[PDB]
RNA sequence: UGAUCAUCCAUUGACGGGGGCCCGCACAAGCGGUGGAGCAUGUGGUUUAAUUCGAUGCAACGCGAAGAACCUUACCUGGUCUUGACAUCCACGGAAGUUUUCAGAGAUGAGAAUGUGCCUUCGGGAACCGUGAGACAGGUGCUGCAUGGCUGUCGUCAGCUCGUGUUGUGAAAUGUUGGGUUAAGUCCCGCAACGAGCGCAACCCUUAUCCUUUGUUGCCAGCGGUCCGGCCGGGAACUCAAAGGAGACUGCCAGUGAAAACUGGAGGAAGGUGGGGAUGACGUCAAGUCAUCAUGGCCCUUACGACCAGGGCUACACACGUGCUACAAUGGCGCAUACAAAGAGAAGCGACCUCGCGAGAGCAAGCGGACCUCAUAAAGUGCGUCGUAGUCCGGAUUGGAGUCUGCAACUCGACUCCAUGAAGUCGGAAUCGCUAGUAAUCGUGGAUCAGAAUGCCACGGUGAAUACGUUCCCGGGCCUUGUACACACCGCCAAGGGAUCA
């Protein structure tokens, strides 16, 4: 038995299937540590499970794909998440109390004619 | 201030596209040349055949050119006659096989383009531009148009300042998309210059 | 107008901190500085590192009456603009120097 | 510059100007508008008349010169100071 | 644009397909790794004397409706005004005001 | 009778026909409305 | 050390120290050390006598110091007197490699005047 | 195997094509593999829409061209190349 | 009266330093800039044979130009042509066209060969050329203050009006004001108004969640191998692609309110307009554009038209605007090593491989593309080094040597190599942008384009700070009041430096 969520954050998307066992994290055929240089990423995969006291019951086998380290690590936290519900579903509640269930719609602004960037506009004189 | 063009905003939404081909890049540049050359020309020859749309489609090897006309019996002409002599000139122009199809247009004063040639054609006898105006709004109210707006600017009645002047009837909602606005423009050449008129014709929301 | 948790101590005070240092986005680069800062702090201190930072702040923060949210934004901001001033080599240094003076 | 492997540019009109030149043994100024044209070593020695815009600039050629374009020894814009 | 600078376009697009593959032939020794410096030589001082409107690089992209040569746009073969017009006309297919 | 409304920016010039009294914009609607 | 003229940095890496000469920049100075056979990292004063004559040899393959500014004073000096547009520039101290006037060229025009 | 590129710049006409080729394939007892919706090039354009001058005054256009592939083991304007 | 009653050496507006009530990165709070430096770019000026023309407070000045070496090109100098470079018409000559010769900067002129076809009533040709004719062509010449069309601007601000009725002698007024409310003349209630139109909102595109369909060129969870590569047999789960659906309604709950609405809560991927875009009322400035185009009138017609080569648009005592790169250690350099999105491609994108220090070259696959190619993201992280110096900061400038595109890089390209190593040590008064995936910073792509971005248009990565508040500055909205203003305060008296009392 596997269960499955997508995550999403960005341009990232997160593919992430648990099953029980000792807690191996695997993200792209590689160690977390391995994957993930920052402890700000490392953080971010392990808060899910941190919060639902499950850090050494689960494995994990992420597949990530798109955007950047704090993206995908928010793609693969989203993912997390969303697979606990698909396991267990009293820990919804909880988990959306923590901010994890809310799939951060924040996306980059598109860049604008008359504007150096989004809102940026040229030097008034 | 300035305003969308009311055909163009609502293209793929409510209105169609007069051309319906597809090209790739090598192809679109010359295609929409020869698109140029087929409608000027029967814009030309046609000009008293009260002709509205001109739409192009282009099959396999091909120009299919459909020509939406109020007087259908002027532009087909006797047996034939007249469609099949400017079916020769467009595959001329076109380079390639062409089918002319006649289509009517049953109600001349609620088609834009019709009302706004018109009044062109009225302003250059040297017709009184405030009937000519009043006359086509009155028309297509008592033929159904849920709204009219004429727009005529320049020099009227050969005055030294130009002027923009514009009657409206019912509604004419140019914000909402889906709303039916047949737009159309026409240039009225009179001795004073040009004179431009703008017609826009709202026949209900879709 | 008209109308996040640091992952290292759990104080949101020193997230702010590394927020306030930080320059052109670069966050990672930002909390390195902060922390090295902080163990340094401890080594020629010697507490848990938030207390010497919140003693170091409590000197700092300003009492128009300040509120205590702008207090301790305006001490951070204080500590960081003084720390950048001075001719320690590293910024880790300067801070930690700035935080301990 | 221009490619190694292309070799030096002159005009065919200027390079047949210039063998005329040596063979008959001619000393009168060589009018030419090929400012683009390299100087070649059987240039020196003669006066090559290059055109500037509005006149023909005498260029007598020297063996420094060789390598170089002729509109080099040309100048196309007059400046002499401002506010003077 | 002015009559004459429209028949100019037109007389350079001629020359360069007149001349097409003798102008490739006459470069394509001068490119040449295995080559003598006389063809070579002989190669330079030909492609000079054809003519220069035989060069693709001496036309210009103009506006096929109207000849302005700015603005231009290749896959109409339009000046940005006569593509703006024929578009909210509904004569270029596919092409509708673009929003994301 | 012509008489006008001043405006930002400009004036708006109106009829009155005294046939009743009516007011337009244009001369024949004044006449109109004076006659009713 | 010195090496042409030059008193070399003892405090600085061989590489960075050799720069110091005229007409000697990074990649000519990785040449001469690596020919010589000293590492780049290795500072000027740790070397012993013998290494600095074999630097000071590999420099003398070089043109350096009082043979080069000569060399490039002769070059601009040739520009002049043949009278080019490159020379006139040199002249006139402007821009010589085609760039604006109208404004900027302060490098070589120096303050407003 | 018959492989059916299906181009348009409208996708209400092309998965009418391709409901053609489809069924039709289908009658015979041709083995159709589903049709694939392939990405749409999406190719955009910003031109100055005054005569002269204010540069910041612009329309973007776009032209869609919608793509289909169908594996087999019409309206014009449709585009059709099966290899 | 607006209307009414030689050389370098009383009415409607508008306005008030009159009043009241509001809004917007308007201020404040912040964060980063500009102004100083070097350089890029535009403009003024000056210069010039010419430095083509246009844009000029906000709303001209990296603006027309999405790309001036020749061409473009409109300008200058010189060389040239006169029914003509570009059309129709007529006579007469003549197939078109394919080679090369000479002169000339070329335009062009004088040749000399060669081909003399094909429709075809063997009747003719009409295809495209040339000589001649004068009806005409030609004009980026003038007038944007004769015009159309298109555009800027107030400003995506909440306005602007009409019918009918009612009031006033009338200009006009009412509705549209008022009490709340709203992003909004939004909605509600009151109301001599009752309705309606154009604006607001909605319909449209994109982005955030799910579902169904489909499954290659995309995909790899479970299987069976493995050259350990989704590489292969397979699987249809999942990512994704893109069609069709679902979803957000103040719908639900509670409180406040005289109803509209407001405030908080649930659920939910998303909550109050979810985020972003498109969308620009009546009008205002004789605003911009006769040089995109069109067009009245005027003007030129062996020239103000037309062809050519070379020069100029790249000038440089200088002034101004917009940018780029910096001044370092939150960094530079070296080595190693992670993670994008979006897009382009056939005379095009061009791999691997070989050669070159490198720009590149040679050879040569593949790809009209979810396949192939452009095409290693960079900032990051790790380790090493530099140790506060005008430095291992900076990379201007100049010399030498190349590469590539192109008939051609002298005037006047881009890039590389070696050398050189300027100013600059965070910028006076003043001034700009931004409220969140924003600013800041980091790369990436595209259009124009032979070549030629620090500009413009798009794309992701990392990713803040601060907002107590509306007193003040700027722009704008509503109501009221004074007025000797109506060209409308840039006016010709406002509290004029009688108003004011909320
Ligand atoms: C002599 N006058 C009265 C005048 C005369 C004519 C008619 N004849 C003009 C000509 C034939 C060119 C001599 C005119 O055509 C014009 C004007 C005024 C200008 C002023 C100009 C101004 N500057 C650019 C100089 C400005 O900023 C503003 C403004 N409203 O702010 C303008 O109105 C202008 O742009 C303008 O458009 C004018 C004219 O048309
Ligand atoms: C701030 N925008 C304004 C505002 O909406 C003005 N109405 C209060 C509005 O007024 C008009 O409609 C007018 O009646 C007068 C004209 C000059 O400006 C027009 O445009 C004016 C708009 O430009
Ligand atoms: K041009
Ligand atoms: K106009
Ligand atoms: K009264
Ligand atoms: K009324
Ligand atoms: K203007
Ligand atoms: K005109
Ligand atoms: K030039
Ligand atoms: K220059
Ligand atoms: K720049
Ligand atoms: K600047
Ligand atoms: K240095
Ligand atoms: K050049
Ligand atoms: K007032
Ligand atoms: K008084
Ligand atoms: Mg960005
Ligand atoms: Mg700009
Ligand atoms: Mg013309
Ligand atoms: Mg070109
Ligand atoms: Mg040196
Ligand atoms: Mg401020
Ligand atoms: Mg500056
Ligand atoms: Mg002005
Ligand atoms: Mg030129
Ligand atoms: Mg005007
Ligand atoms: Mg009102
Ligand atoms: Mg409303
Ligand atoms: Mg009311
Ligand atoms: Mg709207
Ligand atoms: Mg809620
Ligand atoms: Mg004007
Ligand atoms: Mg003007
Ligand atoms: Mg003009
Ligand atoms: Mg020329
Ligand atoms: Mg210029
Ligand atoms: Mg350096
Ligand atoms: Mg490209
Ligand atoms: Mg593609
Ligand atoms: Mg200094
Ligand atoms: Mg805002
Ligand atoms: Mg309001």
């Amino acid at each position: 038995n596997q269960y499955y969520g997508t995550g999403r954050r960005k341009s990232s998307a997160a593919r992430v299937f648990i099953k029980p066992g000792n807690g191996k994290i695997v993200i792209n055929q590689r160690s977390l540590e391995q994957y993930f240089g920052r402890e700000t990423a490392r953080m971010v995969v392990r808060q899910p499970l941190e919060l639902v006291d499950m850090v050494e019951k689960l494995d994990l086998y992420i597949t990530v794909k798109g955007g950047g380290i704090s993206g995908q690590a928010g793609a693969i936290r989203h993912g997390i998440t969303r697979a606990l519900m698909e396991y267990d579903e009293s820990l919804r509640s909880e988990l959306r109390k923590a901010g994890f269930v809310t799939r951060d719609a924040r996306q980059v602004e598109r860049k604008k004619v008359g504007l150096r960037k989004a809102r940026r506009r040229p030097q008034f004189s | 201030g300035q305003k969308v063009h009311p055909n163009g905003i609502r293209l793929g939404i409510v209105k169609p596209w007069n051309s319906t081909w597809f090209a790739n890049t090598k192809e679109f540049a010359d295609n929409l040349d020869s698109d140029f050359k087929v409608r000027q020309y029967l814009t030309k020859e046609l000009a008293k055949a009260s002709v509205s749309r001109i739409v192009i489609e282009r099959p396999a090897k091909s120009i299919r050119v459909t020509i939406h006309t109020a007087r259908p019996g002027i532009v087909i002409g006797k047996k034939g006659e007249d469609v099949e002599k400017l079916r020769k000139v467009v595959a001329d122009i076109a380079g390639v096989p062409a089918q002319i199809n006649i289509a009517e247009v049953r109600k001349p004063e609620l088609d834009a383009k019709l009302v706004a040639d018109s009044i062109t054609s009225q302003l250059e006898r040297r017709v009184m531009f405030r009937r000519a105006m009043k006359r086509a709004v009155q028309n297509a109210m008592r033929l159904g148009a849920k709204g009219i707006k004429v727009e005529v600017s320049g020099r009227l009645g050969g005055a030294e300042i130009a002027r923009t002047e514009w009657y409206r009837e019912g509604r004419v909602p140019l914000h909402t998309l889906r709303a039916d606005i047949d737009y159309n423009t026409s240039e009225a050449h009179t001795t004073y210059g040009v004179i431009g008129v703008k017609v826009w014709i709202f026949k209900g929301e879709i | 107008p008209r109308r996040l948790p640091d992952p290292k101590f759990g104080s949101e005070l020193l997230a702010k901190f590394v927020n306030i240092l930080m320059v052109d986005g670069k966050k990672s680069t930002a909390e390195s500085i902060v922390y090295s800062a902080l163990e340094t702090l401890a080594q020629r201190s010697g507490k848990s590192e938030l207390e010497a930072f919140e003693v170091a702040l409590e000197n700092v923060r300003p009492t128009v009456e300040v509120r205590p949210v702008r207090r301790n934004a305006l001490a951070m901001r204080w500590i960081v603009e003084a720390a950048r001033k001075r001719g320690d080599k590293s910024m880790a240094l300067r801070l930690a120097n700035e935080l301990s003076d | 510059p221009r490619s190694l492997k292309k070799g030096p540019f002159i005009d065919l009109h200027l390079l047949k100007k210039v063998e005329k030149a040596v063979e008959s043994g001619d000393k009168k100024p060589l009018r030419t508008w090929s400012r683009r044209s390299t100087i070649f070593p059987n240039m020196i020695g003669l006066t090559i008349a290059v055109h500037n815009g509005r006149q023909h600039v005498p260029v007598f050629v020297t063996d420094e010169m060789v390598g170089h374009k002729l509109g080099e020894f040309a100048p196309t814009r007059t400046y002499r100071g401002h506010a003077a | 644009a002015k009559q004459s600078m429209k028949a100019r376009e037109v007389k350079r697009v001629a020359l360069a397909d007149k001349y097409f593959a003798k102008r490739a032939e006459l470069k394509a020794i001068i490119s040449d790794v295995n080559a003598s410096d006389e063809d070579r030589w002989n190669a330079v001082l030909k492609l000079q004397t054809l003519p220069r409107d035989s060069s693709p690089s001496r036309q210009r992209n103009r506006c096929r409706q109207t000849g302005r040569p700015h603005g231009f746009l290749r896959k109409f073969g339009l000046s940005r005004i006569k593509v703006r017009e024929a578009a909210m006309r509904g004569e270029i297919p596919g092409l509708k005001k673009a929003s994301w | 009778n012509r008489v006008s409304k001043t405006v930002k920016g400009g004036r708006i010039f109106s009829f009155t026909a005294l046939t009743g009294y009516g007011k337009a914009r244009e001369v024949p609607a004044a006449i109109q409305k004076a006659m009713e | 050390a010195r090496i042409a003229g030059i008193n070399i940095p003892d405090h600085k890496h061989a590489v960075i120290a050799l720069t110091s000469i005229y007409g000697v920049g990074k990649t000519r100075s990785k040449a001469i050390l690596a020919a010589a056979g000293i590492a780049e990292d290795v500072k000027i004063s740790e070397l012993s006598e013998g290494q600095i004559d074999t630097l000071r040899d590999e420099v003398a393959k070089f043109v350096v110091e009082g043979d080069l500014r000569r060399e490039i004073s002769m070059s601009i000096k040739r520009l002049m007197d043949l009278g080019c547009y490159r020379g006139l520039r040199h002249r006139r101290g402007l821009p010589v490699r085609g760039q604006r006037t109208k404004t900027n060229a302060r490098t070589r025009k120096g303050p407003r005047k | 195997r018959i492989r059916i590129r299906l181009k348009a710049f409208d996708h209400r006409l092309i998965d009418q094509a391709t409901a053609e080729i489809v069924e039709t394939a289908k009658r015979t007892g041709a083995q159709v593999r589903g049709p694939i919706p392939l990405p749409t090039r999406k190719e955009r354009f910003t031109v100055l829409i005054s005569p002269h001058v204010n540069k910041d005054a612009r329309d973007q256009y776009e032209i869609r061209t919608h793509l289909r592939l169908v594996d087999i083991v019409l309206a014009a304007g449709v585009d059709v190349q099966i290899s």
